[PDB]
């Protein structure tokens, strides 16, 4: 009969059996987290084995159905996640060799060879809060001469294996496969191929470049009082003076730089003790945030199936901020909720992932999840950003409604968020572009460390403290590279964090910056956000973006409105400090 | 009337005939269609709906003038660890007429590969299973729906139940309605007993 009619029957049969197998793998993982036992580890492996075997079995029979004969512009998006092959498309002997490289980069990164102590939070707190030039430099050089030296033969074979695997699925290289998630493959009219992702990203970096120059020059000028000999006003910042092994997280450098000493950063910990909270009480206060905005309420079985309190040290249990999704209406959360401000900001960041899956609960399993990677994290960042605004917390439970800040307080708030949100923005764009040249062939095999430091001074602005040879290796020690994860998911998270906040605050009769917008007591911002959160994998992200913001690509303009008081203050404080930097100065 | 104010049913709705009017009305014969479904399928049990449940399992007539009894449950039809004892038909070669049962088992045919005793490609198993688990949400909870059908034929109805009784007062010129006779007079004690069937 009809080819498109029989294709829906094959997908309904898969969804009626995949939800039962996926729920078993998620239920077995919760048993190990509740009680640390060796029996729960085997149950999780046996549950995941049948999931990988049933998915691979149905993927073989799905290749017989034609993909180009889809005219409904909906079934094609459901066959892409089913007909996937992954790293098992090559030979059987090369499958175990490629997976072994991922374990070698993770074993060395997990173990500590510096004496003993680990990297995080062990060595991370050493090269940040010590205030010395010869102390934090020896720890950074010892890590590259032990960890980076044992990754040269492993990283060379990682490029040749990922290149052959990518060409088997009709592509180009490893970097081209990551760009295919943003390609529109469903509804036509909004053309956005993989080649379009090369642009736009490079255009927004030029407009945000003057903003990054005022932030990097402020941190460089602060350390001149402690290092008057090495650090020069016309120089830069070495790799060991960034508070991180690679310079990604710059939050550790906030303890050394102080913008104003009259007003300290805001803290809502004192308001939690006055209202007598029991840790669980935080989950009750976080529920009213989603009800008064327009989003649906929670479920009845969420307060009895998910962990809400702390089990203590007497019970073997683990906890880490995470978004668990068991499926079939079952949702659980595993976070050691305490009584402080750190656990209150991370509560709303991970609660948005639970409300995301509840939007498309009635939709089939194939239509769940977004069409592009990194879009789920943008839903959680817009919720945690509003949880720290003093103008928003005055209309709910914690805090006093008669609480406001001045201009001296906003400086300390915008500077702290600039070392985490937009602090890792140039670092993501640097590695995303550098890997596209190594996988293709624009960089020789013996020029990986030479070209690495050349792109730092042109994008991030970090000089080379120790000239590396052809034996060291920096990108292989990354948590995303060692686990076969794409680093591009954090780039779109920063841009989409301010675009979604600008759209929800625009309909609520509010313009200008986004450090004082109100989210609660507004049923219009929640109804507009719920539109694209129900679509999922049924429609591409280009069409779903117009339902909230009103564009098809990223835009750095909403990002500049949030840091408007910070960009103006950093202009007058860095105009005596050589705004920017020069690539002529060298530390060695 | 005693089954409406009990406050023990989650959904007690009717169609056409009001719940406060069928208490003193005769009925030729009343059926009893009992079945256990999910939570989202309760809205589909209505005269004039369609989908994958009302057109393949229980079909309601267009002139249905009865009631739909449904209550919440999770212990009388769902055990610990998941209950997969209630099956249902998802796809079939044809629809089902109202008031008709089907206990056969056949393989659905999608496009080519005629399906008759052979499964695999282009042939799927329609008889699935509900996911009645106590750890799921609210929409996945089982609901034991009992649909009652009302019909009227030319045969004399044996189920009516007209009205309740009152007190007895004599030596007064009040109104009384014994059986179908309405009379107004003084009721006095009589010693002339009639026949034991008049």
């Amino acid at each position: 009969s009809t080819i498109e009619e029989q294709a829906k029957t094959f997908l309904d049969k898969f969804n009626h059996e995949a939800e039962d197998l996926f729920y078993q793998s998620s239920l077995a993982s919760w048993n190990y987290n509740t009680n640390i036992t060796e029996e729960n580890v085997q149950n999780m492996n046996n549950a995941g084995d049948k999931w990988s075997a049933f998915l691979k079995e149905q993927s073989t029979l799905a290749q017989m159905y034609p993909l180009q004969e889809i005219q409904n512009l909906t079934v094609k998006l459901q066959l892409q996640a089913l007909q996937q092959n992954g790293s098992s498309v090559l030979s059987e002997d090369k499958s175990k060799r490629l997976n072994t490289i991922l374990n070698t980069m993770s074993t060395i990164y997990s173990t500590g060879k510096v004496c003993c102590l680990l990297l995080e939070p062990g060595l991370n707190e050493i090269m940040a809060n010590s205030l010395d030039y010869n102390e934090r430099l020896w720890a950074w050089e010892s890590w590259r001469s032990e960890v980076g030296k044992q990754l040269r033969p492993l990283y060379e074979e990682y490029v040749v294996l990922k290149n052959e695997m990518a060409r088997a699925n009709h592509y180009e290289d490893y970097g081209d496969y990551w760009r295919g998630d943003y390609e529109v493959n469903g509804v036509d009219g909004y053309d956005y191929s993989r080649g379009q992702l090369i642009e736009d990203v490079e255009h927004t970096f030029e407009e945000i470049k003057p903003l990054y120059e005022h932030l990097h020059a402020y941190v460089r000028a602060k350390l001149m009082n402690a290092y008057p000999s090495y650090i020069s006003p016309i120089g830069c910042l070495p790799a060991h003076l960034l508070g991180d092994m690679w310079g990604r997280f710059w939050t550790n450098l906030y303890s050394l730089t102080v913008p104003f000493g009259q007003k300290p950063n805001i803290d809502v910990t004192d308001a939690m003790v006055d209202q007598a909270w029991d840790a669980q009480r935080i989950f009750k206060e976080a529920e009213k945030f989603f009800v008064s905005v327009g989003l649906p309420n929670m479920t009845q079985g969420f307060w009895e199936n998910s962990m809400l309190t702390d089990p203590g040290n007497v019970q073997k249990a683990v906890c880490h901020p995470t978004a668990w999704d068991l499926g079939k209406g079952d949702f659980r959360i595993l976070m050691c909720t305490k009584v402080t401000m750190d656990d209150f900001l991370t509560a709303h960041h991970e609660m948005g992932h639970i409300q995301y899956d509840m939007a498309y609960a009635a939709q089939p399993f194939l239509l769940r999840n977004g069409a592009n990677e990194g879009f789920h994290e943008a839903v959680g960042e817009i919720m945690s950003l509003s949880a720290a605004t003093p103008k928003h917390l005055k209309s709910i439970g914690l805090l006093s409604p008669d609480f406001q800040e001045d201009n001296e307080t906003e400086i300390n708030f915008l500077l702290k968020q600039a070392l985490t949100i937009v602090g890792t923005l140039p670092f993501t764009y640097m590695l995303e572009k550098w890997r596209w040249m190594v996988f293709k062939g624009e960089i020789p095999k013996d020029q990986w460390m030479k070209k690495w430091w050349e792109m730092k001074r042109e994008i991030v602005g970090v000089v080379e403290p120790v000239p590396h040879d052809e034996t060291y290796c920096d990108p292989a020690s990354l948590f995303h590279v060692s686990n076969d994860y794409s680093f591009i998911r954090y780039y779109t998270r920063t841009l989409y964090q301010f675009q979604f906040q600008e759209a929800l605050c625009q309909a609520a009769k509010h313009e200008g910056p986004l450090h004082k917008c109100d989210i609660s007591n507004s049923t219009e911002a929640g109804q507009k956000l719920f539109n694209m959160l129900r679509l999922g994998k049924s429609e591409p992200w280009t069409l779903a973006l117009e339902n909230v913001v009103g564009a098809k690509n990223m835009n750095v303009r909403p990002l500049l409105n949030y840091f408007e008081p910070l960009f103006t203050w950093l202009k007058d404080q860095n105009k005596n400090s050589f705004v920017g930097w020069s690539t002529d100065w060298s530390p060695y | 009337s005693v089954l409406y104010n009990s406050a023990s049913f989650s959904t007690f709705k009717c169609y056409g005939v009001s719940p406060t009017k069928l208490n003193d009305l005769c009925f030729t014969n009343v059926y009893a269609d009992s079945f256990v479904i999910r939570g989202d399928e309760v809205r589909q049990i209505a005269p004039g709906q369609t989908g994958k449940i009302a057109d393949y399992n229980y079909k309601l007539p267009d002139d249905f003038t009865g009631c739909v009894i449904a209550w919440n449950s999770n212990n009388l039809d769902s055990k610990v660890g998941g209950n997969y004892n209630y099956l249902y038909r998802l796809f079939r070669k044809s629809n089902l007429k109202p008031f008709e049962r089907d206990i056969s088992t056949e393989i659905y045919q999608a496009g080519s590969t005629p399906c008759n005793g052979v499964e695999g490609f282009n042939c799927y198993f329609p008889l699935q299973s509900y996911g009645f688990q106590p750890t799921n949400g609210v929409g996945y909870q089982p609901y034991r729906v009992v649909v009652l059908s009302f019909e009227l034929l030319h045969a004399p109805a044996t189920v009516c139940g007209p009205k309740k009784s009152t007190n007895l007062v004599k030596n007064k010129c009040v109104n009384f309605n014994f059986n179908g006779l309405t009379g107004t007079g003084v009721l006095t004690e009589s010693n002339k007993k009639f026949l034991p069937f008049q």
